[PDB]
């Protein structure tokens, strides 16, 4: 019964390993999810520069 | 008979390691127990919680 329990645990670990390999392959195929296989491109600096350029329109004067 | 000097008192370290390994094996067979008396070969009929475990 100890070998039966260890075989059941190792078999379930094998199925979860195969399923996470499939999930990681489908995630790297499409680059969909935000955890792995995702390059975070941010426009924070573009919005900061646009806000600064909008702020310096008020500063234009004499 | 066998001859053991004062240096044989240093041999309590491998016996302590043997006791530690036996305790870890006892903890491992204590944990590994969800199929205990529930497999279809060594099975038990209804009322298994009243009866003692087999091992």
């Amino acid at each position: 019964e100890k070998s039966l329990h260890y075989l059941y645990e190792e078999n379930e670990k094998a199925q979860i390993r195969l399923l996470e390999d499939e999930v990681r392959r489908k995630m790297s195929e499409r680059n969909d999810y935000q955890a792995y296989y995702y390059r975070p491109s941010v426009a924070k600096y573009h919005r900061i520069s646009k806000e600064a350029a909008d702020e310096l329109e008020a500063l234009r004067g004499d | 008979v066998l001859g053991l000097d004062k240096r044989a008192l240093w041999g309590a370290l491998p016996l302590l390691g043997f006791a530690i390994g036996h305790f870890l094996d006892k903890k491992e067979t204590e944990r590994m127990t969800m199929f205990r008396d529930k497999s279809a070969l060594y099975g038990r009929p209804a009322g298994s919680e009243g009866k003692a475990p087999s091992w």
